[PDB]
């Protein structure tokens, strides 16, 4: 499951759009995927890179940069074998996406609903009733 | 620049009424107007104008005269484009009237 | 973080989940609608507040509602 | 003017030292974790 | 990480946004973390003591700097010829031409000439020397300290008032009407009778002798006999020289009407009798409400009983008492609306009926005071509507207000907004149409084709008060009318002289230019009201954002969906109406100032002929009067109007800088700031220095506020420089 | 005219007002 | 949001009937409608007479005529109280 | 006369307006020969200026101190041709335009594609409507009393509050 750090990266000539000091002191994100070919893609941070046949690995500063590349590869090259990780400066690696092996738009058992409100949006509480009270406006 | 260029040389445009250069005198004011009118589109946002249009639509609904092409406030991009077009028209038009009345009178 | 709510008018069209750029939303099972599924927001710490989910939703007033709240490095979209 | 030395004493202090001191101490106060 | 101590959401922001938002939300105590209502009302009480102390320190400072550096004693000898000094200048950036150029006032040092009118005010109320100005400054310094101490004391645990005290409306109303309004009006009548009027008649009265010097020769015996009319006998003659004994009478309570002929100001005995009568009426007003002894009215009962039986107002005012007492924003909106109307009355009634001796001959002071109080009025009037919007969002409860006047307002809000939209368009189309018509017709050489409407309704109102200029012969103008005959014994002889001399600003003559500008002012008032009312009534919800109340008062937008929702918050309607308030006060003060400077030359016909088209306003007001201002420095030298000449340009700069925040928006600036963050991290010798807070672009709402502040500041500074320098340079 | 000693009396009372202003501000700040 | 205090003796004054309850008259709750109607007519005539006697106001007026002129606005409130009591059966 | 104004036929400043306006044209005419097109044009302007001033003098207009005609709009019948009668003419035309446009919008609602009728106008039907507007006060008032002008409050969409 865990990120094999030794995976070769896509060939790239470098750019100024990559990650900065906050990546090595706050968090960095990684994306891995399998390619059937040695083909050109566009980096979220800049110009063009070439993905190597087999397994690829990138490091990006934002999670959204990892997911923007993931949508681009899925539509352009029909690759869905992408895994997104969060990596902390302690060395600890956090698997992120897809979170339980199944993509979020496909249903899965054992997913518990978070954020679900039992009434429609117009049935919320007016601000005055919950003033100087800790009670939430969602009913 | 304020005194010896704009103020001193705007004498011919602002004193032009009743002459053949009174057209430049009118276009000077008209472009000053259009320029100011552009800032209504540049400083405002679409959501205010859509909610104002809702109350005007209500008054048309009351008299059974609502249109079948439902009125909308202009898009965010079109609001920017209308503001920029009227800004450019008013600023350039004011310079055009000032330059032409000044140099026709003195040159 | 931002706070994202899903109200029970959700028809289970999955459009918000496909539109979300930061994997905040996912689909869970629910017998309330014809599609048998409702959106859920388990990962709101990653919500940047783009409101692309709200644009995607087709119910009359949005079943998904994003409430912009406290700002973080994640919700500010800062790569520095 | 009576006590005419006072503007030449107080105006540099009020106009330079007083803002330099409040900027320095406000900067320290707003950037402390505790 | 701990500056916004009142907000844990801001104190954990890692950007520069934390500093900005923590400073801008500091006084909104209702939103601070862990705020109860008890603690909210006690902090408001103490910070009201701190504000009162700030006002007393400002007044003591003005008195001190005039006592120390001014020429009050030289001005008091010859008030029409000497120019009052505000304070001295010590600026080490000055050159010797600047030091010499500002050395006016009859003194040996550079000085600012005061436009505040405080010399005329302190002279009229009794002050004659520098030492009693200094005594007054030390008294206000002491009072400022006393109110600072009172604020600190009422935050101490035994002296913290309870919520039941803060919401005892009946007692507060009784004490504020009979003591704060009524008794202090009666005491100010006492000051005028005992000090100001004797010193207007040459006799010094101070704390050293005021118990042995009677204000009246008879002396408090006619009052205790019912012979009150003995205090009106022998008023000041029309030959009275203010400050001296020549021509002086002995009356202390008169109703002469009109102006003192030499000071061109209202009689001091009229002002003293005014404050006596106001004091008695307000003290009577302050016995209306029941406190502890069983007489008086319950406010709750009066509001509950005023439901018209025809049912046109629904449930009437039932439940309004609870909402007003609980809501501080409703209280703020009522107080600010009420205060805004008064400061507009202050501006209108002090130029037409001046009370200070030798004022109205100082044109710069009259222009500055009118402009100042009309701008304060426009700000107060905007704030009243802003806090009414905050009331509806935050404090309004629809279940305690079922079928009220408030709920029925929200039930026909669309009708009010649509009608306001109609009246604004009806005024705007035709006022702009008549102005543009006149412009084209004058430009084509044919001014006799102009549409010139005579303002007959206002001229008829002037004639009803006795103006004999339009031949209307109605009421007071008619010599044999019930109105004229009723007041023939008292006010009518003096008032008729005042209103029918063409040498003051009491009921100024009007024509077609006054008609057109009054209609423009009406359009501006309706449009500013439309944005503020639409903002208050759509604050809770609309069709674009029906759940707008869940998001608050100030939020950026709801995003690009549903067509786009920029500027959808109620705060954004405050923002949009601020431009229209500035436009409205602009049209009002431009009108006042042009009409007054043309009258002050003796060339009222220049306003009469040029005000009916817009080129007359452009060349004969802005362009013509700009020339002394923009020549304050030039390549040939400088004079004392150089500072206003600089402030004028300063005002043009800030205003234009505001455009940058209002036209260009966040996404552009955030991408620039990201290229600068990269450059700092990659530059050697500079990347040794690191930010504690991540540099980000300003927020959407913050940038709207920053652009509004820059716009407004540029507006104020530019107009202040023009109105002071043009009046000073012209002197007329 | 005003003597310098009178100016010094004004500065003493304004200093007392500054001390009371700090104490009120600290009470308000908590 | 917290209990709003009102003075002791505050009662319910909301009415949806033809006339308000007699409690809206305060201390005049027990006066009959005939007595308000006659007092209203009396106060209107005396107030109008005293007002008429001092319409040319002078520096020395009769003080009693001044005080008696205040009966004209007071008579308006008196006839409103007469209508309230007559429609309450008093 | 009214409001201290002077009838334009005897105000001397109106006479100076006419004289200065004609001298301004005559000094331009002094630079041209008799039968030339600029001379003919300026003489036509001089005649037009004189005609306008003469007509205004005999019309009952009231000039001010400036000598420019002023309009009285308080409602008196001696001055009804300056605001009240032009206003009656305006309200007839404006009510015509409103009645005719409302009639076309109600026709277009009953069409196959209602929004195609408003960008591509049915010109014979729209001309049928433009002709009907001459009796708009009676048609619109009968429309009102028959309960067909005003719609009830519960068939109108409103905001939540
Ligand atoms: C609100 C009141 C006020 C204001 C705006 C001013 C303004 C000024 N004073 Mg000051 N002054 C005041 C009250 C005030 N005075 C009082 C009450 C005294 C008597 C103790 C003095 C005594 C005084 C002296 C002795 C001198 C000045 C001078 C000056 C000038 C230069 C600034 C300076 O050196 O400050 C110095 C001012 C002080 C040391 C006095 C303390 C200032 C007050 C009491 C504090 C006010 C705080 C305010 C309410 C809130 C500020 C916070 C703000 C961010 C909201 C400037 C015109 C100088 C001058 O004449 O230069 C030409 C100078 O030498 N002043
Ligand atoms: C608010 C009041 C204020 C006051 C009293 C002064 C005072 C002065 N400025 Mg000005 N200045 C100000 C605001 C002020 N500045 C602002 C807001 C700006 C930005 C627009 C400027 C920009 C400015 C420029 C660009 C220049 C001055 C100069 C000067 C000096 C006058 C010229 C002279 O005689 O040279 C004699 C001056 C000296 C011999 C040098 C004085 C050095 C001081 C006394 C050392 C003090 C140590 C330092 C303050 C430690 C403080 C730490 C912190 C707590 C403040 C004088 C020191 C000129 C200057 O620097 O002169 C060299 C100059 O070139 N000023
Ligand atoms: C006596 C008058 C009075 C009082 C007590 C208040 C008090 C308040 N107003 Mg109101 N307001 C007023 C006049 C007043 N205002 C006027 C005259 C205007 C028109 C310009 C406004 C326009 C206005 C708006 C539009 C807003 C406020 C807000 C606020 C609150 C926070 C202020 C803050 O944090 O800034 C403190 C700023 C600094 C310390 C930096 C300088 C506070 C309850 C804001 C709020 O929080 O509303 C919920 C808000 O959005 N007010
Ligand atoms: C000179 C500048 C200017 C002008 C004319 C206007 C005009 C108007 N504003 Mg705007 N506004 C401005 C600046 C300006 N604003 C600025 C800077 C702000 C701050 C952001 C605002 C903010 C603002 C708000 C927030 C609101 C307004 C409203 C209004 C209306 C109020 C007056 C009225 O109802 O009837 C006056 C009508 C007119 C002046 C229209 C002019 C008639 C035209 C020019 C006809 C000419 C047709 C011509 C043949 C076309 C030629 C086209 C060519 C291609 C052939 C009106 C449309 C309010 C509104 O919409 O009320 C309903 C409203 O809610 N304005
Ligand atoms: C909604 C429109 C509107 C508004 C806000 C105002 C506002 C004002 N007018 Mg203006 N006025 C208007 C319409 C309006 N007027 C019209 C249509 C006329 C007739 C030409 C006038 C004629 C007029 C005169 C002569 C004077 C004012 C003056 C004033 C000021 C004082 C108040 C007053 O006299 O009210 C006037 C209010 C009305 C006349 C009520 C108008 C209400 C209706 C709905 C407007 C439409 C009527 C309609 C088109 C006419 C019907 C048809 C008829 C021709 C047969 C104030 C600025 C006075 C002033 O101080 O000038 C300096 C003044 O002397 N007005
Ligand atoms: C339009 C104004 C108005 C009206 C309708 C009333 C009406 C009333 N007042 Mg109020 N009152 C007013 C103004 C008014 N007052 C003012 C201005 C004052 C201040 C002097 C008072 C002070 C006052 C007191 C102190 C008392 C009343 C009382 C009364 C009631 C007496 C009925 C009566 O005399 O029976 C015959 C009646 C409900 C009495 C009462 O019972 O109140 C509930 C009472 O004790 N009035
Ligand atoms: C601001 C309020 C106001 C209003 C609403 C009016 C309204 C009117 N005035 Mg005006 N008037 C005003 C103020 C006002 N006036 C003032 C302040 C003066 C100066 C004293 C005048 C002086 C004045 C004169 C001198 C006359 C009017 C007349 C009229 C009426 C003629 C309109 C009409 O066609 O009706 C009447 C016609 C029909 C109903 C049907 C006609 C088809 C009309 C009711 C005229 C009139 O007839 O008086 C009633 C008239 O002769 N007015
Ligand atoms: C013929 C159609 C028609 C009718 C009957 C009305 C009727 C009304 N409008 Mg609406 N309106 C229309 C078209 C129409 N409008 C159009 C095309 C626009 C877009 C410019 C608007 C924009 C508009 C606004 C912004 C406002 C109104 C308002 C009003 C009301 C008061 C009168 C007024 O203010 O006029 C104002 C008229 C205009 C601003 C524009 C009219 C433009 C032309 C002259 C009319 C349309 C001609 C149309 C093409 C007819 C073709 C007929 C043919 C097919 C046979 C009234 C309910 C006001 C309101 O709600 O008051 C309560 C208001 O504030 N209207
Ligand atoms: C906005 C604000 C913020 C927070 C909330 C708030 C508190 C309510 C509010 C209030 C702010 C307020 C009210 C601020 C008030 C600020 C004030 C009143 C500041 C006064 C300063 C006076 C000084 C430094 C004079 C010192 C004189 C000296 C040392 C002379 C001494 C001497 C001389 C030479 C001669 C005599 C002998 C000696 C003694 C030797
Ligand atoms: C937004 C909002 C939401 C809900 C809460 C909220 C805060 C309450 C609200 C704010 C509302 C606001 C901000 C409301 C602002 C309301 C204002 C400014 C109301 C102005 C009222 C002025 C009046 C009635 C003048 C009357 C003069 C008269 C009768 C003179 C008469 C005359 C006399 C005697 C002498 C001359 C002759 C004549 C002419 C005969
Ligand atoms: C006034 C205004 C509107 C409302 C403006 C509208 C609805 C335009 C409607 C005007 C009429 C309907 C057409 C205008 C025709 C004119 C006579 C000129 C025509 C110019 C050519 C297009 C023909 C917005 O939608 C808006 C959106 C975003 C930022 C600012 C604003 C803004 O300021």
């Amino acid at each position: 499951e865990t990120l094999n750090l030794q995976i070769p990266s896509p060939t790239f000539e470098g750019s100024t759009g990559g990650w900065l000091r906050a990546a090595e002191v706050e968090e960095k994100y990684a994306i891995t995927w399998t390619s059937p070919k040695e083909q050109v893609f566009e980096m979220p941070t800049g110009g063009a890179a070439i993905m190597r046949q087999g397994e690829n690995l990138l490091y990006l500063a934002r999670k959204e940069q990892c997911l923007a590349l993931a949508t681009q590869v899925k539509n352009s090259f029909k690759i869905t074998d992408y895994k997104v990780y969060r990596i902390f400066p302690s060395g600890e690696v956090q698997y992120l996406h897809p979170k339980d092996g199944v993509f979020p738009e496909k249903v899965n058992a054992g997913r518990v609903g978070v954020g679900n409100v039992s009434h429609s949006i117009g049935k919320n509480l007016n601000p005055a009733q919950i003033k100087f009270t800790s009670k939430s406006f969602n009913g | 620049w304020l005194r010896d260029f704009l103020w001193a040389q705007a004498s011919q445009v602002i004193q032009s009424y009743g002459s053949a250069l009174s057209a430049y005198g009118l276009i000077f004011l008209g472009a000053h107007f259009i320029w100011a009118f552009s800032l209504m589109f540049l400083f405002s946002g679409r959501g205010y104008w859509q909610e104002l249009i809702e109350s005007i639509v209500w008054a048309h609904n009351k008299l059974n005269v609502a249109p079948a092409i439902q009125p909308r406030a202009l898009s965010i991009t079109q609001g920017r484009a209308v503001g920029l077009a009227h800004y450019l028209l008013g600023g350039i038009g004011t310079t055009w009237a000032f330059f032409l009345a000044r140099i026709i009178s003195v040159g | 973080s931002h706070s994202v709510k899903v109200y029970d008018t959700c028809i289970g069209c999955t459009q918000c989940v496909r539109a979300c750029p930061c994997d905040v939303l996912e689909m869970v099972s629910w017998d309330g609608c014809k599609a048998g599924q409702i959106a859920s927001a388990p990962r709101t710490e990653d919500c940047i507040g783009c409101k692309r989910c709200e644009t995607a939703c087709p119910t009359d007033f949005l079943s998904v509602r994003v409430y912009l709240g406290g700002e973080t490095t994640r919700s500010m979209g800062l790569a520095y | 003017m009576t006590a005419a030395y006072l503007p030449s004493i107080l105006v540099p202090i009020i106009g330079l030292i007083f803002p330099g001191l409040v900027m320095a101490f406000a900067f320290i106060y707003i950037e402390q974790d505790e | 990480t701990k500056f916004p101590k009142f907000s844990q959401a801001l104190a954990q922001d890692p950007a520069t946004r934390r500093i900005w938002y923590g400073l801008a939300t500091a006084h909104d105590l209702e939103s601070h973390d862990g705020m109860t209502e008890e603690n909210l009302y006690q902090k408001i009480f103490a910070s009201h003591f701190g504000h009162l102390a700030v006002i007393f320190l400002w007044t003591s400072g003005n008195l001190f700097h005039v006592a120390w550096q001014g020429n009050f004693e030289q001005w008091v000898l010859n008030p029409l010829k000497v120019k009052p000094i505000a304070h001295a200048i010590w600026d080490p950036h000055f050159g010797q031409p600047a030091v010499k150029a500002f050395t006016k006032g009859g003194v040996s040092y550079p000085v600012n000439i005061a436009t505040s009118g405080v010399y005329h005010w302190w002279y009229t109320i009794g002050m004659r020397s520098n030492t009693d100005l200094y005594a007054g400054s030390l008294f206000l310094l002491f009072l400022a300290g006393v109110f600072l101490f009172a604020g600190w004391l009422h935050l101490q645990p035994k002296f913290r008032p309870g919520l039941s005290w803060f919401k005892n409306n009946e007692s507060r109303l009784n004490h504020h009407l009979s003591g704060l309004f009524g008794f202090s009006s009666l005491a100010w009548s006492a000051h005028l009778i005992h000090v100001a009027i004797p010193e207007a008649r040459g006799q010094h009265v101070c704390w050293d002798n005021f118990t042995k010097v009677a204000p009246h020769p008879a002396g408090l015996q006619p009052f205790f006999t019912g012979n009150w009319g003995a205090y009106a006998a022998s008023p000041d003659t029309t030959n009275h020289i203010f400050g001296t004994s020549e021509g002086a009478g002995t009356a202390i309570l008169t109703f002469l009407g009109g102006f003192h002929p030499q000071t061109q100001a209202l009689w001091l005995t009229d002002i003293a009798h005014h404050h006596l009568a106001i004091g008695v009426v307000f003290i009577f007003a302050g016995h209306m409400y029941r406190t502890n002894w069983g007489i008086g009215h319950s406010l709750k009962e009066i509001l509950d009983a005023h439901r018209p039986p025809g049912g046109r107002l629904g449930a009437g005012h039932k439940g309004i008492f609870e909402t007003l007492t609980n809501s501080l924003h409703f209280q703020l909106g009522l107080a600010l609306a009420s205060l805004g109307v008064i400061t507009s009355l202050v501006a209108q009634h002090m130029y037409a009926l001046p009370s200070y001796a030798f004022i109205a001959k100082d044109y710069v002071t009259q222009s500055a005071l009118y402009t100042h109080h009309q701008y304060i009025a426009g700000f107060l009037m905007v704030g009243a509507f802003a806090h009414g919007a905050i009331f509806f969002v935050r404090d309004y409860d629809p279940e305690q207000n079922k079928n009220n006047v408030l709920a029925r307002i929200l039930d026909h809000k669309e009708a009010i907004i649509s009608h306001l939209s109609w009246v604004s368009l009806f005024l705007g189309f035709h006022t702009l149409g008549i102005y543009v018509h006149n412009d084209v017709v004058v430009a084509f050489g044919t001014p006799e084709k102009q549409i010139l409407v005579e303002p007959v309704f206002a001229q008829w109102i002037q004639a009803s008060s006795g103006k004999a200029l339009y031949g209307f012969d109605v009421l007071l103008s008619s010599t044999n009318s019930v109105a004229a005959n009723a007041s023939s014994n008292i006010w009518l002889p003096g008032w008729l002289e005042a209103i029918n001399s063409g040498k003051n600003s009491l009921f100024l003559p009007i024509g077609p230019g006054d008609f057109l500008i009054h209609h423009a002012i009406a359009l501006a008032l309706h449009t500013t009201t439309l944005i503020l009312v639409k903002g208050a009534l759509d604050a809770r919800g609309s069709k674009l954002m029906p759940d707008k109340k869940d998001f608050g008062y100030a939020f950026p937008c709801d995003g690009p969906g549903r067509g786009g929702t920029c500027d959808i918050s109620a705060w954004d309607a405050f923002y949009l109406s601020m431009f229209w308030m500035l436009n409205t006060i602009g049209w009002v003060t431009f009108y006042w100032h042009w009409k007054h400077i043309t009258i002050w030359q003796g060339n009222a016909g220049q306003f009469n002929e040029s005000s009916t088209y817009i080129m007359g306003w452009l060349r004969d007001y802005l362009w013509l009067n700009s020339s002394p201002l923009i020549n304050g420095y030039n390549p040939f030298g400088m004079n004392s109007l150089s500072v206003w000449s600089w402030m004028f340009l300063f005002g043009h700069l800030i205003w234009a800088t505001g455009f940058m925040f209002l036209i260009s928006w966040r996404g552009y600036w955030q991408e620039l700031i990201e290229t600068l963050v990269w450059a700092h991290e990659r530059t050697p010798l500079a990347n040794l220095v690191r930010w504690k807070d991540k540099p980000v672009a300003l927020s959407i709402v913050q940038a709207r506020l920053v652009g509004l502040i820059h716009f407004t500041a540029g507006y104020i500074f530019t107009y202040a420089a023009f109105v002071i320098a043009s009046t000073t340079g012209k002197f007329g | 005219m005003i003597s310098d000693t009178q100016i010094f009396i004004a500065l003493i009372l304004a200093l007392v007002s500054l001390v009371l202003a700090i104490r009120l501000g600290r009470a308000l700040y908590q | 949001f917290s209990p709003v205090p009102s003075p002791e003796g505050t009662k319910e004054t909301y009415w949806e009937t033809k006339a308000p309850s007699s409690d809206v008259l305060g201390i005049g709750a027990g006066v009959s409608s005939g007595n308000f109607a006659a007092a209203s007519v009396f106060a209107a005539l005396v107030g109008g007479y005293c007002t008429g006697q001092v319409i040319p106001l002078t520096v020395e007026p009769n003080p009693l005529f001044l005080a008696g002129s205040f009966l004209l606005p007071y008579s308006w409130a008196l006839h409103v109280a007469a209508w309230i009591q007559k429609n309450n059966g008093k | 006369d009214v409001a201290g104004l002077t009838p334009c036929g005897e105000s001397k400043e109106f006479a100076r307006r006419l004289d200065g306006s004609v001298k301004k044209l005559q000094t331009r005419l002094s630079k041209y020969e008799a039968g030339t097109p600029p001379a003919l044009a300026l003489q036509k302007q001089i005649d037009k200026t004189k005609n306008r001033f003469d007509r205004y003098g005999k019309a009952g207009l009231l000039c001010g101190t400036d000598g420019l005609p002023h309009l009285i709009t308080d409602g008196r019948w001696t001055h009804s041709g300056e605001f009240v009668i032009p206003g009656l003419l305006f309200l007839y035309v404006a009510g015509w335009i409103g009645w005719v446009g409302r009639s076309y919008v109600l026709f277009a609602r009953t069409a196959d594609k209602p929004t195609e009728k408003e960008i591509i106008i049915d010109v014979p039907v729209a001309l049928s409507f433009v002709s009907t507007g001459f009796i708009w006060p009676f048609s619109a008032f009968k429309e009102f009393t028959s309960g067909n002008l005003i719609v009830p409050a519960d068939e109108i969409t409103v905001s939540p509050r």
